[PDB]
RNA sequence: CACGCGCCGCGGCGAGCCCGAGGGAGCCCCCGCGGCGGAGCGAGCGCGAGACGCCCCGGGCCCGCCAUGCCCCUGCGGGCG
């Protein structure tokens, strides 16, 4: 009692420690993850258990045309998704690469599999390289969807996104003096 | 991965080969989602008549004559309120609920091919409700050919040893709780075991068994596989349904089994393996906490702090 | 009935119970109203200089 | 000290001697680790934490 | 499900969520849209750009099936040859046997230039074409064509 | 922080390192005895 | 409670996705179009995107609308800026 605990104090946050995920395999991934960080300390295996925890929202889908692009000047290393792998079929051929992601696509693990790749499993990372050893954490990109492009306030003169439905009419629509 | 078959008097007779589509994950959450929207899309609908509580005439009077503003009917008795008596309900219920729910077909299929994986783990079957102690194998095969006599069938029964599980069944007939017991629901009993033929006669003679349940082997029903949303059933094969198994799922065009993933106890070994090890550190030793007592009380505790001893107290 | 016309008594403590935000990092170097000339001249600059031109080959 | 005056009428102030020091530190010392409150029985502690600057014990 | 709903929580507060001073009324601002140019402006011009007044020219009756138009990029040609034969046509960079393509028979009207192509000649058949689409297409050896 | 070193190889550090500390103590301790006498002392010369 | 709109979480599949109506004598099984997404801008005739990037922010370029300079074929048409 008595005391003053709101001069130079902020209120607390709230980040996700749990998957919220019914799924029981990521559940087993996420607490073995979180076990060998704790019994190591390294960094790739801290940020794979965070992105472990992400929201779907929060996971974008990669391509194999993009995982090739990334590649270039590491063509010997893992690349490593904590997200689904698609297929691109505007790339006509590609490389040899070794992934491991969460999900392959039937048309992207086929074409892996042809061209002399490999289709990796987090398990087997984790039964080959716990601590991320000749290992590449790569992700899409956030702000890709829809919904983010329709957020703030179209109708002020500094913003620059367009309203939601259907506008037939010209005031406020044609300029800085249509109103 | 092979599958004992045996006879209709209990002996191995031949042999048969694994189907894939035992080998899907276990899901126990799909299961339950599917087991949920499926089994509400069988309800009948129900509501009041539109009606009811409107069919007199009723206004209010005003204020001024010591009473409630609510409506009145000509010798004064309240009305129409549904805070009174014989009036409408406040929000009657309607017809036009939605009684249905919506399921993608490719997770009906998941779901019911995670049922028929689970069907033969022997574990879950055992922790769903069935004494299966005098069992054989699990999947159970039995080459009955055409069976029309509930004789018969009892016999096919006891060699296979499942008699127990019947007679659990058949012991538990009782009068149902509360109501429902006037609404046609007046007996209940427990589950038995699930009979899937193919191509052969076995119908008339397993019908009047108390607990057993039948089905094609082209048309296998959720809601049979998972009783009350449980999975773990224990199910009869006849050997034709066995086989034909083998490429019903061939038969769902453009469809693929779900790939097979790793479960609870393939991860510690790997956790306890020696790669795995390697990596490992130990952490510096934790700080020692004890709690704060007087120093002058006591000569020790004061030379625990001032080891020379010259603090006069 | 009179009601009262304006107070601005609470409102110093409300502006500070988050603090006071500071502008983006990113306002201090925009090109919002600068010199057209000063602008075009830089860009020029810098597509023909080769060790920072973004131009291919 | 401009401060202190300005906050003037909510403390008391003045110059300690050692032997007020010293009694504070051996009767009322807690030690903030990591920010938990450590109470202070020995002088291992105040090595452990302090040694970097030369400070090994309670004098 | 009403087991889980905020609603249900309530009971026993007396106002269910809607506080004691206001209360829960019936319309306390109108019906639907009113007052959009009254004292609903600030939302509308906030929110709602280029609502009010008209613009452009009117068609009384709008033929659905003549303004359809779909259109395909030069970069998405290829994945409309099967794979075995996309490896065959790949591997020769045949002159004399080069692939056709006929986007009319695949649902395409006109060719735009987004992407790039493979290195190899090709023959590709639409109705209309944008002008770098045809330049494209002319420098890896292939040759545009018109159909009917 | 993680430690590479054995339990018994720490055991004996920390013997050695209360040892060291026990024995600063006692010198401290004696010196700055003399130095408050001497501060004492000088200002009344 | 029904329908519509916005955002959040979860499941399945993924450049695709989809128990429409309906038909097979199987409430739960099999087959089953639109549509939405995939390219925008422009009153409209219409024209139409690659150059960089773990992610985010910002610069730099490209497409459409408006205005201009130079060159040229099939020309109030094409190209380059
Ligand atoms: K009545
Ligand atoms: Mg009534
Ligand atoms: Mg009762
Ligand atoms: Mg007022
Ligand atoms: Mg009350
Ligand atoms: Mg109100
Ligand atoms: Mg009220
Ligand atoms: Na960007």
């Amino acid at each position: 009692m008595g005391i003053d605990l709101k001069t130079g104090i902020k209120k607390r946050k709230v980040e996700r420690k749990e998957p919220k995920s019914p799924n029981p395999y990521i559940r087993l991934l996420h607490n073995a993850f979180k076990v060998v960080y704790e019994n190591t300390g390294e960094d790739f295996t801290k940020v794979l258990t965070k992105r472990l925890c992400l929201s779907k929202t929060n996971r974008p889908v990669l391509s194999v045309s993009r995982l090739a692009h990334l590649m270039h000047k590491r063509e010997d290393k893992i690349a490593v998704v904590a997200s689904t792998v698609t297929n691109d079929e505007r790339l006509v051929t590609i490389p040899r690469m070794t992934i491991c992601a969460l999900k392959f696509s039937a048309t992207a693990r086929s074409r892996i599999e042809k061209a002399g790749g490999r289709c990796m499993s987090f398990d087997e990372l984790l039964a080959e390289k716990p601590t991320g050893d000749n290992c590449v954490l790569l992700q899409g990109r956030r702000s890709c969807r829809a919904v983010c492009k329709k957020f703030g306030s179209p109708g002020r003169p500094n913003s620059h996104v367009k309203p939601k439905g259907e506008h037939k009419g010209r005031r406020g629509a044609r300029g800085r003096h249509s109103w | 991965p092979t599958v004992k078959v045996f006879g209709p008097t209990g002996t191995q007779v031949a042999e048969l080969p694994r189907p894939k589509v035992f080998n899907v994950p276990l899901r126990p959450d799909i299961i339950n989602f599917v087991h949920t929207q499926l089994r509400k899309c069988l309800r009948t609908p129900y509501a009041v008549s539109r009606y009811a509580g409107v069919q007199c005439t009723a206004h209010s009077w005003g204020p001024g004559r010591a009473v409630a503003r609510l409506p009145r009917k000509h010798g004064g008795i309240g009305a129409y309120a549904n805070f009174a008596r014989g009036g409408h309900m406040a929000h009657p219920t309607t017809v036009i609920r939605r009684w249905c729910r919506k399921v993608n077909l490719n997770q009906r299929r998941y779901a019911v091919a995670s049922a028929l994986a689970a069907s033969a783990n022997a574990a879950l079957v055992e922790a769903r409700g069935h004494r299966i102690a005098d069992v054989p194998s699990i999947p159970l095969v039995v080459d009955t050919d055409n069976v029309t006599k509930t004789k018969d069938a009892l016999a096919i029964i006891k060699a296979v040893g499942v008699l127990r599980d019947v007679e659990r069944c058949k012991d538990s007939r009782h009068i149902r709780a509360g109501r429902g017991k006037m609404r046609n629901r007046r007996y209940i009993t427990r589950k038995g075991p699930l009979v899937i033929y193919n191509t052969e006669d076995v119908a008339r003679g397993f019908r009047n068994l108390p607990g057993v349940d039948l089905c094609h082997v082209s048309s296998i029903r959720l809601l049979e596989l998972a009783p009350g949303s449980h999975p773990g059933r224990l199910i009869l094969w006849t050997k034709s349904a066995f086989a034909s198994l083998d490429d019903v799922y061939a038969a769902k065009q453009n469809y693929t089994l779900p790939r097979s993933c790793i479960t609870q106890t393939d991860i510690e070994r790997i956790l306890q393996s020696d790669a795995v090890q390697k990596t490992f550190v130990p952490k510096r030793d934790p700080l020692v906490i004890e709690r704060k007592v007087d120093p002058f009380s006591s000569k020790e505790a004061l030379a625990r702090l001032d080891p020379s001893g010259t603090v006069m107290p | 009935a009179k009601l009262k016309n304006h107070t601005s008594k609470n409102q110093n403590r409300k502006d500070h119970r988050n603090g006071i935000k500071k502008p983006k990092k990113s306002a201090y170097t925009s090109h919002k109203g600068m010199c057209p000339k000063y602008l075009r001249n830089l860009r020029r600059s810098r597509a023909n200089d080769p060790r920072q031109s973004l131009r291919p080959n | 000290l401009n401060a202190l005056r300005i906050v003037d009428h909510y403390v008391t102030y003045g110059e300690p001697t050692v032997e007020t020091i010293r009694n504070l530190i051996y009767k009322r010392g807690f030690a903030k680790v990591n920010g938990q409150r450590i109470p202070i029985v020995d002088n291992n502690l105040i090595d452990e934490q302090l040694s970097k600057h030369n400070i090994l014990c309670a004098e | 499900p009403t087991r889980i709903r905020k609603s249900r929580k309530r009971r026993g507060h007396r106002q269910m969520g809607y506080g004691r001073v206001g209360g829960h009324r019936k319309h306390p601002s109108g019906r639907g849209k009113a007052g959009g140019l009254q004292h609903k402006r600030t939302s509308f011009d906030k929110y709602h750009p280029g609502y009010f007044g008209k613009l452009g020219m009117r068609n009384y009756h709008v033929r659905r099936n003549i303004e359809y138009n779909p259109t395909i990029n030069i970069d998405k040609i290829w994945s409309l040859i099967p794979e075995e034969q996309r490896d065959g046509f790949l591997q020769r960079k045949s002159t004399t046997e080069a692939p056709v393509v006929d986007v009319t028979r695949f649902g395409f009207f006109k060719v735009l230039g987004r992407g790039s192509l493979p290195q190899c000649p090709i023959i590709i058949k639409a109705r209309y074409f944008s002008s770098d689409a045809e330049k494209k297409l002319r420098e890896v050896g292939g040759v545009p064509l018109l159909v009917p | 922080q993680r430690d590479i070193r054995s339990a018994a190889e720490r055991a004996t550090e920390k013997e050695k390192r209360a040892a060291l500390v026990k024995d600063h103590a006692v010198k401290s301790a004696q010196v700055y005895a003399r130095y408050y006498i001497d501060l004492v002392e000088s200002e009344k010369k």
